RNA sequence: GAAACUGCGAAUGGCUCAUUAAAUCAGUUAUCGUUUAUUUGAUAGUUCCUUUACUACAUGGUAUAACUGUGGUAAUUCUAGA
RNA sequence: AUUCAUAAUAACUUUUCGAAUCGCAUGGCCUUGUGCUGGCGAUGGUUCAUUCAAAUUUCUGCCCUAUCAACUUUCGAUGGUAGGAUAGUGGCCUACCAUGGUUUCAACGGGUAACGGGGAAUAAGGGUUCGAUUCCGGAGAGGGAGCCUGAGAAACGGCUACCA
């Protein structure tokens, strides 16, 4: 599914794409709002905290 | 051709819209009516205006022929004509061109489909340009 | 039905407006005033109905919007504006003055006065209240208010407006012999000094009305506009001075007036 | 001067006669029984504060469209995160 | 015709309005501060009046029908009191209380291939028949109900639900 990045402090963006459901599966039951570390969902973001904004489903 | 004779009755000088207005009297023995462009010069060149601030138009010739009867206009200036001119009868004279468009249904139509857009559009030509990726 | 209704068909357009039953559909709808609807005869007519000085409708805006036009001394720019009895109409261009007075058929004449007269206008006082404070104001039939009128200024009276300044300087009571001009029913039209008033508590006084012919008619109260003395007016009377001539003396007065 | 915000309008018009028999409608009344955009005419010296160490009036606050940019859906005048 | 217009007293208010707006012009004034003044008219603004309205409302007037005679209060029918609601009167709605309201001068019920009116046709007169339909009024937007916006809609080229 793809992940919709955001850095708001320097005003980029760019889209990641992940194919694993044990690395998706981190995202899961989580909220708006809610922070997510880095390291579970790939390797490139360890450190990174993601705050959950949103998204569309299919359809 | 014949004597011709231009009249001009019921007259009004009308100062609050920069012209003489007046009603044409043609009589015109043993000629089949007269015309717009001959009457514009005539009366030009009687009125001391000049035939482009003449208006003209009207005009229905009477039965069993012999005479026709219109209305005329007089501008203070060809400044004063152009502006207080319906569009339609400068170009019939030639003092403003027939600016042509669309149909009257192509233009109701375009308006419509520019109501199903929001903004600018070419914002969305980028993004529909992506589909041609999926 | 839902809201403020916006057409006029032409038909349901007042008579005394003279338009032709054919050529369109609608008339214009007078716009919201110091007239009443029924009563009024918008700036459109005026101007290309009666003055012949406008042909389209859209030649109308063309004048009107060069404030050629100004009424009871505004400059007024407004196609369907609803100009009424009493007011005084102004041509600067052309160095023209009108006032809306009425024929004897009930119709709004063309009738010229000169630059002197183009000064001020008469008001009927339609009402006379205590406003907000303690200050006193009077309302006239064209719904201006006045504030601080002179206290014997009671309702019926008629007044004598500045134009220039918005204020008052004269007015005339409504006293049995006063000359009278009749402002609707169907002695519109007519002009007639009064005789006497039908008192009737709770619902409509009739003023018995006498001319210079010594006729008699009679309307109610609400229709009567006090504007002088039998012989003086306050302002000046189209031909006719308004004292109606039966169809036989009208045939007699255009076939009188027969040999070119 | 596109776009967009803001304001106003979309309650007029046009169409039809299904319902409706004291209803509607007509003529005639009433508001000392109310609402009223607008047009027109009037209409506002007072706003702070235990009232000498004083208050932005030479004019106080951000949050948003359009936009830039990242996107989702077979699909609409769909719209999300930044 | 009023407890009216208007004003005065004691207070009350999640305090309404009382211009942080825009365009053309740029001039006067002296203690020379970029001081102090100041032209025309736009948009706005509270209250009142006016105008365009609206909403209710008085009196009288409707086609056929008794093989419709009694009708109205189930779960307001008719009135009184107080309140609530409304823009506002009012059984409009709710409490309490009462027993009223309409009818052979035809109520109530049924029918209408019934929207009303201005009008139309037919020509001794009296009448008879018609009016979906150019103007006025009303109603509706497939059927019902609900409501947002707004000065104004119970709006449908508005939304919401149910039914088709
Ligand atoms: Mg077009
Ligand atoms: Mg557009
Ligand atoms: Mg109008
Ligand atoms: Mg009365
Ligand atoms: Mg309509
Ligand atoms: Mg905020
Ligand atoms: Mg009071
Ligand atoms: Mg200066
Ligand atoms: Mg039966
Ligand atoms: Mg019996
Ligand atoms: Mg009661
Ligand atoms: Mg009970
Ligand atoms: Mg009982
Ligand atoms: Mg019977
Ligand atoms: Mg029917
Ligand atoms: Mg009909
Ligand atoms: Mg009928
Ligand atoms: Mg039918
Ligand atoms: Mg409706
Ligand atoms: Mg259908
Ligand atoms: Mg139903
Ligand atoms: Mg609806
Ligand atoms: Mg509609």
């Amino acid at each position: 599914m793809k992940l919709n990045i955001s850095y708001p402090v320097n005003g980029s963006q760019k889209t990641f794409e992940i194919d694993d459901e044990h690395r998706i599966r981190v995202f899961f039951d989580k909220r708006i709002g809610q922070e997510v570390d880095g390291e579970a969902v790939g390797d490139e973001f360890k450190g990174y905290v993601f705050k959950i904004s949103g998204g569309n489903d299919k359809q | 051709s014949d004597a011709v004779t231009i009249r001009t009755r019921k007259v009004i000088s009308n100062p609050l819209l920069a012209r003489k207005q007046f009603v044409v009297d043609v009589l015109h023995p043993n000629r089949a009516n007269v015309s717009k462009d001959e009457l514009r010069e005539k009366l030009a060149e009687v009125y001391k205006a000049e035939k482009d601030a003449v208006s003209v138009f009207g005009f229905r010739t009477q039965f069993g022929g012999g005479k026709s009867v219109g209305f005329g206009l007089v501008y203070n200036s060809v400044a004063e004509a152009k502006k207080f001119e319906p569009t339609y009868r400068l170009v019939r004279y030639g003092l403003a061109e027939k600016v042509e468009k669309a149909s009257r249904q192509q233009r109701k139509q375009k308006k419509n489909r520019d109501k199903k857009i929001f903004g600018t559009g070419k914002r969305l030509a980028k993004k529909v340009a992506r589909r041609n990726a999926d | 039905a839902r809201g403020p209704k916006k057409h006029l068909k032409r038909l349901a357009a007042p008579h005394h407006w003279l338009l032709d039953k054919l050529s369109g559909c609608y008339a214009p709808r007078p716009s919201a005033g110091p007239h009443k609807l029924r009563e009024s005869l918008p700036l459109i007519v005026f101007l290309r109905n009666r003055l012949k000085y406008a042909l389209n409708g859209r030649e109308v805006k063309a004048i009107l919007m060069q404030r050629h036009v100004k009424v009871d001394g505004k400059v007024r720019t407004d196609t369907t504006y609803p100009a009424g009895f009493m007011d005084v109409i102004t041509l600067d261009a052309t160095n023209e003055n009108f006032r809306l007075v009425y024929d004897v058929k009930g119709r709004f004449a063309v009738h010229r006065i000169t630059d002197e007269e183009a000064s001020y206008k008469l008001g009927k006082v339609k009402k006379v209240q205590l406003g907000k404070k303690g200050v006193p104001y009077v309302v006239t039939h064209d719904g201006r208010t006045i504030r601080y009128p002179d206290p014997n200024i009671k309702v019926n009276d008629t007044v004598k407006i500045d134009l220039a300044s918005g204020k008052i300087t004269d007015f005339i009571k409504f006293d049995a012999g006063k000359l009278v001009y009749v402002t609707g029913g169907r002695n519109l039209g007519r002009i007639g000094t009064i005789v006497h008033k039908e008192r009737h508590d709770g619902g409509f006084d009739l003023v018995h009305i006498k001319d210079s012919l010594d006729n008699t008619f009679v309307t109610r109260l609400n229709n009567v506009f006090v504007i002088g003395e039998q012989g003086k007016p306050y302002i000046s009377l189209p031909k006719g001075k308004g004292i109606k001539l039966s169809i036989a003396e009208e045939r007699d007065r255009r076939r009188a007036q027969q040999g070119l």
